[PDB]
């Protein structure tokens, strides 16, 4: 993977790639791995699948708890100390690193929690095996308050730098672009690669499959 | 009447009917008599016998090589106490090597004792114990009540018309601390003795002795060791 | 001021009018008892006990209404004693919990609000029963100050410059009053103290009584100690001339 | 109906055959025992509250007589009826604070405080081993954007923000009061609530205190520390009242 | 008017207890004696109905090899006791290659005595006292022995002993015919002479049990022609 | 120390009736009015929120609660115990959810909210809730209004009222409505069958009122009740 | 959890939780059994018979194992309950022991879980009696009886439940050595007991047999109508011709 | 503590449990249903409670509980209680599936529901449930079943039979009509309309009041079905087609 986010002078744009993995072998070429939490707070998942998904999950939900008995909207910090202290109980066992990102009563603020439950509150972060690549980017060509189009060129610009030099992350670029008014959820912003067209007809017509026992069973 | 029945419950008039119960059970046993000199501590112990064929009931038992004790109410309850001083001082023993302080354990026993006074189903312990031992500080008399309350004694006695027997070692309270082993034993048991009508008397059949001291580790004697004891006393009047 | 139709059998059962009838009767269980006072003067703390004797087989000393709860912390007993006792229990465990805890001596006014809240546990229950007796903690130190609490059955707990427990509770508080311990030091509170247990007893319904006392303050280096026999003799004295006038 | 019973409901927190729970009831009987009352007021830029000071002995240290409890550094309350109940209840309320800025990161919400203690309390309401407490809560405090907060909360398990309340003794007169004065429209600073609150607290029980004989809990947006008034400056609204 | 099962009398006692004593009074009345020769326990069997088969019917059991226990009452409750103490016997062996002391099975057993409540109990835990009386007759390294235990937990020893309904009336008859120097035969004889006495049947072969346990001999229960041969001298 | 009390503390009467629910049932008719309305297109709650003084701050407690995005409640009887319900609720809401990442049909969170409900007139040491409660949905295209008793039982209404008056709210929902009807309609004749037993200048501060289409469950604002309380719009 | 004395002594020194149990026994269909030589037999008298009930379902006669077979009066549920607890048991003594089961240990295994009811806290005493039968090895054929109480004895025959007294004191004055000398004669012997209190039928009463080292058998209600015209004709051939 | 037990689980004087029978009182006036076994399946019907103008129907069933896919019951008493019972047979039936790999005997389920009532009779202090419930069903080993069960934990098999508000003249009339071996669906829907007609307190009888189900075997799987109001509607004419038919012999 590789998950990144930034603060500029509106809010907040998060970033991430579309590869899933099993072994050296790409699982998934299309997976969305920025994760609502509340509204207003979305989450960044790298690391164990199934440990980012179930745990992103069940913090949005307690969350939903909290908003729903408050009457109010949810705080950022409260989602950072729900999931720092949650991971940390399990010793790092939950591989769930995650950039969270939201817009708060407070303002914009950014967290990268790392799977054994220590949290870094930064303007920009990345997070995945592609996260050097990423950070490297954010090193260069980051300054304090930019507008949101930089921003979102500035973060999916870093995402590129994890897609093509990281051999864990590849295809889509997925951006969350969140201010204390807006939630721009841009689904595939970016499609920089590209299955090549097939050159060739190899479908089977019918018939070339020999069959040794059939059996139909209507419906309704 | 209504506040007859739980432990848990105070009377209007600011008292617990079940603690007062209970403590009607000590008066219930046969009574027994307990005395220090400065040197000795002696319990003296009238057993009583349902029929002439069954023997008499055991009254004093051994706790520790420096503590022995004498037991006024249910037998249940008293084994079961007496069963908690045993594993106290076994403890204590066992932890620091040297023998438990009797204070120390009279405490343990009013902590433990006071416990089932204050929950709803349970019950205060049915039990009046008379306490010798000896330790760095001397010999010591304690009494033990079912209200959990203990007492420091010079000398006690508890049980069935033990009123006499009290009568008795107060007047003799100042004769008590110089006394030797021999005539301490002997106000024990004419304290004893007084709690009897005049047409029965102390027998070897129906009298244990428990003695502990600087000298001697706490023995019992119940039959014929009892005799050098009880022969060597008044006629006693009528 | 007395309903008693199955409204009284509980701690968990409210009277008509809003009062647990309970912890009342608690309270009359500590009235039963002897008085027990305890005043503060600017350099510590005083306590006197009147220790009444059921028995002269009793040895000296037994029965004692007047606990080391902590090096630095004394209390006195009125009432129930054995409930007393098993609260004296508890009040110690609470200190030595906090000084391996936080690292240093407990001040008075935290011990006695934990102790009193582990007493109002048991006005709220049917399972249990509110304690039967009515106790004070006296403390000195140097950065803390000389300090008097008292806690009674229902949990209250309050801090006094003089109080007093028992029977003549009030009597002994119209003689306290006279005093002006916020002037006097405990070398002299010792003698009113005793005066005070002298004149509170009554020596016609209550047989003979034994007279209990406990220093804690400047004079003891913070540690609370009984008095010695020297100064207790003195008070004692002092007392039975001051009963000739 | 109309003040039947049956069976057990009168000892224990179950059903009159009416549908009412007269235990419950009889703890707001209890929470009057205190015989003392107390006002709670809201302004414009601040809360107030102010209670009886029943000291009727010199033998008392009376710093150690208080109704007030700091609670969290910006949250204050105040406590009427039993009060090792109250003692209690104001224990658990520091819990269930500092617990949450443990859990979510930030100061709890006076909403959320009381409606805490009213959820734990409807449990004493529902349970028949326990007894509720004889005691009532009013929470100030000042919110980031709703300002200055005033809540209660009941033995029967109720809580609710007010623009001001009272309770204990005289607690119904105080409110025909607070209404009234309410209605009027004034311009409500700080003196103008201080004020409100002592001169309803002392209309009602028609007494005209000395310095001594209340105590004032106060919350400011300027300061949301919650602050216990002095003597001296208490009497300098006292004083301040008696020339107009 | 229901009260805990802990609650004390104003006289000082307790009250399924004493109903427990009461109970015992309706059960079959059986007698122990100890004698230098050896120990015997006699006991009626109450046949209710010429169907019942009265080999079935055992209020003697055998706790050990060198104890038995002779039992009045509800003898529900006396079997859980019975099958706790050979179980401690057993335990005992194990532990100290030797045999129980007959006084301290009588404790162990002795020990189970108030140990029933309600609150602040164990789930399993025993309710009620036991309805039942018992006599442990047996041989030790002191001799032959015999001792009596009722609910109260209250275990004392006895050199002749009844339990049951006619308690009173044979204890006497006990009293009349006992002096410390009995041949067990004698006391065989005098057990079941207050037997058939005190009983409302004729006394016969299957109308009893009785068994010894004797310094040179295990615990014997008595066979019918045996039975029948101390009978016919009646 | 404490533990808790085992035993039932609602029993069956020798004629064969738990008492206690009942006495509930009593607590329940006592209590402020709730109208429920479903609606083709929509599902509207309505209840009096009169409250008692000039003082009380009627923006800081509602009696018409959220349970999800999708899911709403009103009710009829003790506030407290209607508090604990709506925790539990949401609560229960929140674990379907985190299982079948799918929002909880109406019809499973009025079953699971009814077996808490009955669980407190059979478990050891409770009394039954003194509540009733109307529970709005928007599941599978069509809308849902439930009610669910004390004993725990629950019934699927068109339309309905609970508290004071029910009865007479009952027959005029039966009367002066009926189905095809959209959910303005429907709020207005909520209101309307609210106000046949307003004893009072009903503002838009003495009721309030939660509506469900199926764009979600949401509070009307008090501008919105403003508008529909000038007797149009 | 439920820590409430229940079972408790009363001051004549009665357990009446006990006697309320037995009671509801006394309420309990009849039930009888007998022990004959190489066969024992038990027959349950009315069984409510309403015509519309499968029969089956409702039989008050279990197998326990292929040694032991038992019959109950009083509560239903009660005696299912000890039924399967009891079957259960039988299949654990042949676990931890590989021989398999005496008639005398499952009914003291009966008895002893009724007491433990009886004493326990919390609890209430099951409202059954049971006949207990059985062919142990050794061939010796042995019916047992158990109580609410926890008491339980061996008989050569016996009754319980409503009119058990009568059914007693009949089998009392019938059991001989000469009746049941045979199989027919047994089951003949437990018909008649049955029909001397029985509501006068043969569709009220349900007999089963068990034999040898043969399994359980039930008796179809054709082969009862064959024994009670034997018997109605053997009380017409020497009671008609005598009197 | 002791003095607000209610003693739940205890033995009256005369040997019986009061809070059973008082169960038993407040199943007798719950709803009637009733359940009739025939030859070619097995039929519920029950009076519906749930019988207002302003009620939304937005279930298949309000007194019938699908339990098994060969499985099916009926209720009779406190609703909640009977919700917590058929959710637990569900359970318990899952259970016998994941274990055996083959659909739980129906005699089986009834017993395991019944321990589980009994057990509530016996120990725990806890009222018992509420509820009646009649089981209809097929299994491999005894074909279509009925079976009844009350709140003593007791129960039985029967080829017809009735529970719920005026019973006792049901079955005395289910006696009457009954038809052993001879049964079809058919007769025993006509049978069923009949006695839930007398039976019902509030006459005319219309579908709107009543609830028919059938359980059936077809092609090799089973088939539990909810009868339409029309189909009902049917029966009922078809009833006073035949009661208005037999009185004209005058
Ligand atoms: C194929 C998808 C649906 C999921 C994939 N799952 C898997 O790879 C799971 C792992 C299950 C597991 C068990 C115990 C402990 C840890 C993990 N494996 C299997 O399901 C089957 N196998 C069993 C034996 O053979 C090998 C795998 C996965 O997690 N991929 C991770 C990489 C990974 C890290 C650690 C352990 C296992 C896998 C991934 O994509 N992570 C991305 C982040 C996303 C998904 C949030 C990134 O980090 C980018 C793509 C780099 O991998």
């Amino acid at each position: 993977t590789t998950i990144a986010g930034v603060v500029y002078k509106d809010g907040i744009v998060l970033g991430a790639d579309t590869r899933a993995t099993e072994g050296m072998v790409v699982a998934d070429k299309n997976c969305s791995k920025i994760h609502f939490i509340s509204p207003n707070i979305y989450c960044c998942g790298a690391g164990t699948a199934a440990d980012t998904d179930m745990t992103t999950q069940l913090i949005s939900s307690n969350l939903e708890l909290h908003s729903l008995s408050t009457g109010r909207l949810p705080r950022v910090v409260t989602a950072n100390r729900m999931l720092k202290q949650m991971l940390f109980r399990y010793q790092g066992y939950i591989g769930a690193a995650l950039v969270l990102g939201g817009v708060d009563v407070t303002g914009p603020h950014l967290y990268s929690i790392y799977p054994h439950g220590s949290t870094d509150k930064l303007p920009y972060v990345t997070m995945g095996s592609g996260s050097l690549a990423a950070m490297a980017v954010f090193e260069d060509k980051f300054r304090p308050d930019m507008e949101e189009e930089e921003a979102k060129n500035l973060v999916s610009e870093a995402i590129a730098a994890g897609i093509f030099n990281d051999l864990g992350s590849g295809s889509n670029i997925d951006l969350c672009v969140i201010s204390k008014n807006k939630l721009d959820f841009l689904r595939p912003y970016t499609v920089p690669n590209k299955k090549g067209t097939r050159l060739g007809r190899y479908r089977c017509e019918k018939g070339t499959t020999a069959v040794l026992t059939e059996k139909i069973t209507p419906l309704e | 009447n209504q506040y007859d029945n739980d432990v848990t419950v105070w009377s209007p008039q600011g008292r617990i009917h079940q603690i007062e119960y209970a403590m009607e059970a000590v008066k219930q046993g046969s009574a027994t008599v307990g005395l220090k000199s400065k040197t000795h501590a002696v319990l003296v112990a009238l057993k009583r016998a349902q029929s002439e064929l069954a023997a008499h009931q055991k009254k004093i038992l051994h706790v520790d090589n420096h503590i022995g004790i004498s037991i006024a109410g249910l037998t249940a309850d008293a084994r079961l106490l007496c069963n908690f001083m045993r594993q106290e001082c076994l403890d204590s023993r066992f932890v620091f090597d040297r023998p438990l302080p009797v204070s120390r354990l009279v405490s343990l026993i009013g902590s433990k004792t006071q416990i089932p006074t204050q929950r709803y189903g349970r019950r205060p312990y049915g039990v009046g114990l008379l306490i010798a031992g000896y330790d760095d500080m001397g010999p010591h008399i304690f009494q033990t009540c079912p209200s959990a309350n203990y007492f420091d004694c010079r000398a006690m006695s508890i049980g069935a018309r033990s009123q006499s027997a009290r009568t008795y070692l107060e007047r003799h309270m100042s004769e008590f601390m110089e006394c030797n082993l021999n005539e301490l034993v002997k106000h024990g048991l004419r304290a004893l003795r007084e709690t009897l009508p005049a047409e029965q008397d102390l027998t070897t059949k129906n009298v244990s002795i428990g003695i502990v001291g600087k000298d001697l580790e706490f023995t019992i004697y119940d039959d014929d060791d009892v005799s050098p004891f009880l022969e060597g006393l008044e006629e006693r009047p009528q | 001021s007395s309903i008693g139709t199955g409204y009284d059998l509980s701690a968990s059962t409210f009277s008509p009018d809003g009062r647990v009838f309970q912890v009342e009767y608690a309270m009359k269980a500590v009235e039963n008892s002897s008085t027990a006072i305890g005043i503060r003067c600017k350099d510590g703390v005083v306590f006197g006990v009147e220790k009444l004797v059921l028995s002269k087989l009793y040895e000296e000393g037994s029965n004692k209404r007047l606990f080391n709860v902590d090096r630095h912390v004394g209390m006195a007993v009125a009432g129930l004693l054995a409930d007393a006792r098993s609260l004296a229990d508890i009040a110690r465990e609470e200190a030595s919990n906090f000084r391996s805890n936080f690292g240093y001596n407990i001040p008075l006014k935290h011990l006695a609000d934990r102790v009193a809240m582990y007493v109002h546990a048991y006005t709220l229950y049917s399972a249990v029963r509110p304690f039967g007796c009515s106790f004070m903690l006296g403390s000195y130190s140097v950065n803390d100050g000389a300090q008097l609490y008292m806690i009674d059955p229902s949990g209250v707990s309050y801090g006094y410059w003089g109080c007093a427990i028992g029977k003549a509770r009030q009597a002994a508080k119209t003689e306290i009053e006279k005093l002006q311990m916020k002037e006097m030091t405990c070398r002299d509170i010792v003698k009113e103290v005793a005066k005070i247990i002298y004149i509170v007893h009554d020596e016609v319904k209550d047989k003979a009584f034994e007279l209990e006392l406990s220093w804690v303050g400047e004079l003891t280096n913070g540690r609370h100690e009984i008095v010695p026999k020297d100064i207790r003799e003195e008070a004692e004295k002092y007392a039975k001339e001051s009963l000739k006038e | 109906s109309r003040g039947s019973s049956a069976g057990f409901d009168r000892h224990i927190t179950i059903f009159s055959p009416e549908g009412r729970l007269y235990q419950v009831e009889y703890a707001f009987k209890a929470i009057n025992q205190g015989g003392l009352t107390s006002v709670a007021v809201r302004g414009k830029d601040c809360a107030v509250i102010v209670t009886q000071k029943k000291v009727p002995d010199k033998l008392l240290d009376s710093s150690t007589v208080t109704h007030l409890f700091k609670i969290t550094e910006n949250i204050g309350c105040v406590m009427t009826g039993m009060t090792a109940d109250s003692r209690s209840q104001v224990q658990r309320a520091r819990y269930e604070a500092a617990n949450w800025k443990y859990k979510y990161g930030y100061e709890i919400p006076v909403d959320m405080l009381c409606k805490r203690i009213a959820d734990i309390s409807q449990v004493y309401t529902q349970n028949a081993e326990m007894r509720p407490l004889g005691c009532c809560m009013i929470l100030i405090g000042i919110d980031e954007e709703q300002g200055p907060q005033v809540y209660k909360c009941d033995p029967a398990g109720y809580y609710c923000g007010f623009k001001a309340t009272a309770a204990g003794v005289k607690q119904t007169e105080s409110t025909s009061f607070l209404e009234k004065k309410v209605k009027k429209k004034f311009d409500w600073t700080f003196e103008q609530t201080v004020e409100t609150a002592i001169t309803c607290l002392s209309t009602v029980l028609s007494i005209d205190f000395k310095p001594s004989e209340i105590e004032v809990g106060v919350v400011t947006v300027e300061n949301p520390k919650f602050r216990i008034l002095t003597e001296a400056e208490i009497d300098a609204h006292l004083v301040a009242l008696a020339e107009r | 008017y229901d009260r805990g099962v802990n609650t004390f009398s104003p006289e000082g006692r307790l009250f399924q207890v004493e109903y427990a004593i009461e109970a015992i009074k309706l059960g079959s009345t059986a007698i122990g004696i100890q004698t230098s020769e050896g120990v015997c326990l006699a006991v009626e069997k109450r046949i209710t109905s010429p169907l019942m088969e009265p080999s079935s019917i055992e209020k003697i059991v055998e706790i050990d090899a060198h104890i038995g226990c002779a039992m009045s009452g509800l003898i529900a409750d006396a079997k859980t006791l019975i099958d706790k103490a050979r179980v401690e016997t057993q335990n005992h062996w194990f532990t100290y290659n030797e045999t129980m002391t007959v006084e301290s099975v009588t404790q162990a057993v002795s020990n189970l005595a108030l140990q029933f409540g309600e609150e602040d109990a164990d789930p399993g835990a025993m309710s009620r006292p036991f309805g039942v009386a018992l006599l442990f007759g047996g041989v030790d390294e002191k001799g032959p022995q015999l001792f009596h235990m009722d609910p109260s937990g209250t275990f004392v020893q006895c050199d002749a002993r009844a339990i049951g309904s006619a308690s009173e009336g044979a204890q006497s008859s006990l009293q009349e015919v006992y002096h410390k120097s009995m041949t067990l035969k004698e006391a065989i004889k005098s057990s079941l002479i207050i037997l058939k006495q005190v009983m409302e049947e004729k006394l016969n072969a299957t109308n009893i049990e009785l068994a010894t346990v004797q310094p040179g001999q295990n615990f014997h229960m008595f066979t019918k022609e045996e039975l029948e041969e101390v009978i016919k001298d009646i | 120390a404490e533990r808790g009390y085992s035993f039932s503390l609602t029993t069956f009467s020798p004629s064969g009736k738990l008492v206690q629910i009942e006495y509930a049932l009593a607590a329940v008719a006592g209590g402020a009015p709730s109208v429920g309305i479903k609606a083709a297109n929509g599902v509207v709650l309505a209840t009096e929120k009169k409250q008692k003084s000039i003082l009380y701050d009627e923006r800081s407690v509602h009696k018409v609660e959220p349970i999800t995005k999708h899911i709403g409640l009103v009710y009829s009887g003790m506030g407290p115990d209607y508090r604990v319900l709506v925790h539990r609720a949401r609560k229960l809401a929140q674990q379907y959810y985190l299982v079948y990442q799918e929002p909880i049909p109406t019809a499973q969170l009025v079953q699971r909210v009814a077996s808490v409900m009955q669980e407190y007139t059979q478990s050891g040491g409770v009394r039954p809730f003194g509540v009733s409660l109307l529970i709005c949905g928007w599941n599978e295209g069509r809308p849902y209004l439930f009610q669910s008793d004390p004993s725990g039982a629950y019934f699927a209404w068109k339309a309905t009222a609970m508290g004071k008056n029910y009865v007479n709210g009952k027959t005029f929902l039966e009367k002066r409505y009926n189905e095809d009807l959209e959910l303005e309609d429907a709020i207005h004749t909520a209101i309307l069958t609210l106000k046949e037993s307003f004893e009072g200048q009903m503002t838009e501060d003495n009721i309030e009122v939660g509506i469900c289409n199926e764009a979600g469950f949401r509070r009307l604002t008090p501008t919105e009740v403003k508008d529909y309380l000038a007797a149009i719009a | 959890s439920y820590d409430r004395a229940i079972t408790v002594f009363s001051p004549d020194g009665h357990l009446f939780q006990v006697e309320y149990a037995q009671e509801a026994v006394k309420k309990g269909s009849t039930a009888v059994g007998v022990r004959g030589r190489d066969i024992v037999v038990l027959g349950v008298e009315k069984k409510s018979v309403a015509k519309l009930q499968d029969e089956r379902t409702v039989r008050k006669i279990c197998a326990l194992d292929d040694n032991v077979c038992m019959a109950f009066a009083g509560l239903t549920a009660d005696a299912r309950i000890v039924i399967n607890r009891a079957r259960v048991e039988c299949q654990s003594h042949r676990l931890t022991v590989e021989d398999p089961v005496t008639v005398e240990y499952i009914t003291r295994y009966i008895a002893s879980l009724k007491q433990r009811y009886t004493q326990s806290n919390g609890r209430r005493p099951f409202g059954i009696s049971a006949l207990i039968v059985g062919f142990d090895f050794d061939g010796t054929p042995r019916l047992y009886q158990t109580d609410p109480s926890g008491t339980y004895h061996a008989w050569k025959a016996n009754a319980i439940g409503r009119g058990a007294k009568s059914v007693r004191e009949f089998l009392e004055k019938n059991y001989t050595d000469e009746a049941i000398e045979t199989d027919d004669l047994t089951i003949k012997l437990v018909i008649k007991a049955l029909l001397e209190v029985v509501q006068s039928g043969g569709k009220n009463i349900e007999l089963a047999v068990m034999r040898r080292d043969q399994s359980l058998k039930i008796l179809n209600p054709e082969e009862i109508e064959k024994y009670v015209a034997e018997i109605e004709k053997e009380k017409e051939e020497n009671e008609k011709k005598k009197q | 503590s002791r003095r607000y037990d209610s003693r739940t689980t205890i033995f009256s004087p005369e040997g019986r449990l009061y809070q059973v029978e008082y169960a038993m009182e407040a199943i007798g006036h719950a709803g009637t249903c009733l359940g009739i076994l025939a030859n070619d399946g097995v039929l519920l019907a029950a009076e519906r409670r749930n019988i207002h103008k302003l009620l939304d129907e937005v279930f298949f069933s309000e007194k019938i509980y699908k339990l098994n896919e060969d499985m099916a019951c009926s209720v009779a008493g406190i609703t909640s209680d009977a919700n917590v019972l058929t959710n637990e047979l569900r359970l318990i039936a899952q259970r016998y599936l994941l274990q055996y790999q083959e659909p739980i005997p129906c005699e089986q389920l009834v017993t395991a529901l019944c321990d589980i009532k009994q057990a509530y009779t016996q120990f725990g202090g806890k009222r018992p449930f509420g509820v009646s419930l009649l089981y209809i069903g097929w299994d491999k080993h005894y074909g279509f079943q009925l079976y009844q069960s009350d709140p003593s934990g007791n129960y039985g098999g029967w080829k017809a039979t009735c529970i719920g508000n005026n019973s006792a003249a049901a079955v005395s009339m289910l006696k009457q009509d009954y038809k052993e071996g001879e049964m079809t669906l058919k007769s025993a829907l006509a049978l069923a309309i009949k006695v839930l007609n007398k039976t019902m307190d509030v006459s005319k009888l219309s579908a709107e009041k009543v609830e028919i189900a059938t359980l059936t075997r077809e092609n090799g799987k089973t088939v539990i079905r909810v009868l339409k109001q029309k189909e009902v509607e049917q029966l009922i004419k078809k009833h006073e087609e035949e009661e208005a038919k037999a009185e004209r012999e005058k």
